[PDB]
DNA sequence: TGCCAGAGAATGTCGGGGAGCCGAGGAGAGATAGCT
RNA sequence: UCGUAACAGCCGAGGUUGUGAAUUGCUUUCAAAAAUUUUGAAAAGCAAUUCACAAUAAGGAUUAUUCCGUUGUGAAAACAUUCAAGGCGGGGCAACUCGCCUU
DNA sequence: AGCTATCTCTCCTCGGCTCCCCGACATTCTCTGGCATCCTTCC
């Protein structure tokens, strides 16, 4: 597929979550859905 | 995907322009026959103005008639200190026709050249000799001068000599955006600025005239960070309402107020929040035109929004708020 | 010109009276005559021409009310004037 | 496709709930942004005032409400009180139902939601007027 | 230089054949063509229709008559309702009289003659309140 | 337009709408053959009614409606009947210039009439009809 | 058929949308006094 | 390792608009005068240098040596603030300010 | 006497602020075109 793509010059400082409100959104619903296993399991809290 | 393409975001608001005024004072009054120092409240109507409602810069108003005055506009002036700055073209803008003549008189005698003649030394010399520039008559120095403008500008206030203050709205002042509505079908656009705004809020009317000189209903008014929808070319509607159930094109035809000037009134889509690229005047490309800002739909078909938009209130949570059969019963229901 | 019974010492409304000033029939005439006839012939004797401003009288007032005697009315000027320009009132920590 | 008018005893039947179908056909009607002339309202606050004995500020409340939200208000047409004159003519009406019948069709109104004028007939050949009770 | 307007009593004191001194105040009050609200316009219609039994059709042509020639009707102005509850603040009138206030002073009327309000007082800095019969 | 005036007589109203579109309220209508009177520049007539008081002046200064188009109206001095001169194309001299009449007063002034003008009524002998505290009283002395 | 109504011809004025200037916070670029 | 950083308070000197004044200026208007040209008086508009004064966000209270008016909440055109006593003591000729101990 | 870190000296694109045509629309006065032909009754 046609994925997004900025040219050299005009990506300084650009972000692809940054340029839409609705990635706040995005941000609150991903978050919401890891359950307590998902946050305990990615602060490797079982590592040792 | 469903959920993310069917959002509206909420933008908070704030049109404070008056408010209710709080004020604790301290004095003496007297209790169980003993007077003692206490702070009480204000009685009456106090309004607090909740914006800055004019720029520092007072001018006074001028009568030039050798100067053409353009209809509903004013002649004003205001004093400025004699310096580099001033040419040929600005000599043009000084009240005075003698302080003219001497000035230009000099200048020539300096090669009318600016940077030697209104130096401060220039000024110095200007003043010293003040008798040759002025076919020899006597004049006081001269250091300041009274520059004229042609301009929109409003009286300060009515009591004293405040009515002789003449001044101009301070910068993001321009909150409202109206629009009426003839019988013919003609849609009227006006900004209405603040003063006339505080004035009708303290009479206890509404922010925006619902009526203007056409005699055209007021169909709406808008401020900054406010929601439209603008419809189909093939879908010309008067309300549409359907306002419960708008698919992903209806939410995609949603855009937003920024600024307002004269009868113009810029929109960019509401969940555009940063522009792939900021527009530059010398390339002329960019995401958005000049001011990164569109009067016109981004789509193709760059229909005006102000000419079918339809303003949509909005809740905290992004719903849309319409009329129902429920919400007239509960305006009844309030007052029985 | 001033209230003196509710709004206490407030000029009235629509008012600006000027002190040195008086108004008889839309012509303004000054209050101190006596003292502007003294400055005058000071500055003569100085050596300055002629044709002084009015509202100079306060400094020579001023001046005088060091080491002579002055009118009320010149004494409330004075005191008037006085209240405009109180001066600087350094705090604690600085020196200049 | 047609413009809509309304009569006083639509309201009143909307606000008044002691006949609760009509109270609901009322309130049906009003969904659609109903025009309105400025002597309706005036009729209305009257007898909100004297009928349901209501204080002043709450009937001008609910009236600015209902003027910015429920129905449109029709601005007052000079020719009202000729034409008024004319209407008398053919039709036997009360003269305050004349008057309003004058302003609504000065304002191109064609049809006239009321229950009081004797539904069915047309007017003048430009508006009729219609009971939704019925 | 100042605008006037009337109330109801001034037009039915003209129209009353009891009050012949009042009569007189009345019609020497209109030789200057006053200004009316439609409001005072139609409360005159209602009481001539109501008190004195005289039929519609001569009240149209006498108020036609009037409206053409002795008064100068006022535009029903669209911020009445607004401006009558701020008015009703603080004046403890009735709410038809408040509304007579408000659009009046929303013409930009400077003296109001009557005799149902308080004479001389001032409502909202904007209008005096006369009683031209004393 | 005269269509507008027989639709607008047909349904009972009056010739002349009462309020344009604009949003002001109609002074008067003016008709052929109507008189108007035009103050002087210094005064200011707007409840000055009194026209008894009709010395030479006054009356010299009586127009009438002679022709109308679009917003253009045209005045001739009640008194003249025939113009001295007529207006030709090949010399471009006349009286009252192209149109033998002219939208402004003839005399040096040269004020445009209807800026100022205000109508006046009279019966068939010459005599001006102003209201009067007795008409105010008959006009609804008649419905009694 | 004379003259009424409106087309017709010179002006001057104004929205309005691009052209071109141009005030302003801010980044290389450095002389330099506080420091070593 | 966070937090502190924000909120407040006692004062100063200008500038601007406007009023009055002293002195000059530029333009315009009737001529008062001279033999078609200038000298002109007086007014009006626009200022200049200097002085006195009024206002300084529209406006509303109050007579305390107090204020409110660019913050926030939200329709209720509604609010936020303060909170009795008892000494011990420091400062200050003074007004008053600042801490400690006890219900 | 030598290092440096806080200033100052000058270039920039942005957000404005005037030009700047350019076309359209009042005012003011002046040309210009318009149903013609049709017999009897009919004295
Ligand atoms: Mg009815
Ligand atoms: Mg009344």
């Amino acid at each position: 597929k046609f994925l997004p793509t900025v040219p050299i010059e005009f990506s300084k400082g650009f972000s692809k979550k940054r340029i839409d409100h609705r990635h706040h959104a995005l941000d609150a619903l991903v978050i919401a859905c890891a359950t307590t296993d998902h946050v305990n399991l990615l602060n490797n809290q079982s590592a040792k | 995907k469903h959920n993310l393409e069917s959002i509206i975001v909420s933008f908070k608001q704030n049109l404070r322009v008056i408010n209710k005024a709080t004020n604790y004072y301290e004095k003496y009054v007297e209790k169980d026959g003993t007077k003692n120092k206490e702070r009480v409240e204000q009685a009456g109507t106090n309004w607090a103005i909740r914006k800055p409602m004019h720029k520092d810069t007072v001018s006074g108003k001028v009568d030039l008639p050798w100067v053409k005055v353009p209809k509903g506009k004013i002649l004003t002036a205001t004093r400025k200190s004699l310096d580099s700055s001033f040419d040929l073209k600005s000599i043009g803008s000084i009240t005075d026709t003698g302080i003219q003549k001497i000035l230009k008189n000099y200048l020539a005698f300096k090669d009318g050249n600016p940077e030697l003649a209104f130096s401060p030394e220039g000024i110095d010399d200007l003043n010293k000799n003040i008798e040759k520039y002025n076919d020899g008559k006597p004049h006081q120095p001269i250091n300041k001068v009274r520059v004229f403008e042609l301009g929109s500008k409003f009286q300060v206030g009515q009591t004293g000599n405040k009515k002789g203050k003449y001044v101009e709205a301070a910068k993001g002042t321009n909150l409202f955006f109206a629009v009426y509505e003839d019988e013919k079908g003609k849609r009227s656009y006006e900004t209405i600025p603040l003063n006339e705004v505080i004035e009708r809020q303290k009479q206890g009317l509404t922010s925006v005239p619902l009526e203007n000189e056409k005699g055209s209903r007021l169909l709406f008014d808008l401020s900054p960070n406010d929601l439209v929808y603008v419809p189909e070319i093939d879908e010309n509607i008067d309300s549409n309402f359907v306002f419960s159930n708008l698919n992903k094109e209806k939410i995609s035809r949603i855009y937003k107020v920024e600024k307002t000037s004269g009868t113009e009134c810029y929109f960019v889509r509401q969940d555009i929040a940063y522009l792939i690229k900021q527009y530059d005047a010398k390339t002329k490309i960019g995401e958005l035109e000049s001011q990164n800002k569109l009067q016109v739909t981004m789509t193709d078909d760059r229909i005006r929004i102000t000419d079918t938009c339809v303003k949509i209130n909005c809740d905290r949570l992004g719903n849309i708020n319409f009329i129902t059969k429920e919400k007239i019963k509960q305006i009844f229901n309030e007052f029985r | 010109q001033i209230d003196f019974e509710k709004r206490l010492g407030k000029f009235k409304v629509e008012t600006e009276p000027k002190l040195v000033w008086k108004n008889t029939d839309g012509q303004f005439s000054f209050l101190f005559q006596n003292s502007f006839n003294e400055m005058l012939e000071d500055f003569k004797a100085a050596g300055q021409e002629l044709k002084i401003p009015y509202d100079w009288t306060i400094y020579h007032l001023r001046k005088k009310a060091i080491s002579q005697k002055i009118e009320k009315e010149e004494l409330a000027w004075i005191l008037l004037n006085f209240n405009h320009k109180r001066g600087y009132y350094q705090l604690r920590g600085e020196d200049f | 496709l047609d413009k809509i008018a309304i009569d006083t005893n639509i309201l009143l039947y909307a606000y008044d709930n002691r006949d609760l179908d009509k109270q609901d056909r009322a309130v049906e009607i009003l969904l659609k942004k109903p025009f309105v002339t400025q002597l309706v309202v005036f009729e209305f606050i009257k007898v909100l005032e004297r009928r349901f004995k209501m204080d002043k500020k709450e009937i001008t409340k609910l009236t600015i409400k209902l003027l910015k939200e429920v129905i449109i208000p029709l601005s007052l047409h000079r020719d009202i009180y000729n034409y008024s004159q004319f209407l008398l003519q053919r039709y036997n009406f009360g003269l305050s139902d004349i008057l309003v019948l004058s302003d609504s069709i000065l304002n191109n109104c064609t049809i006239l939601l009321s229950e009081d004028m004797c539904n069915g007939m047309i007017v003048d050949k430009k508006l009729k007027i219609v009971n939704p009770f019925l």
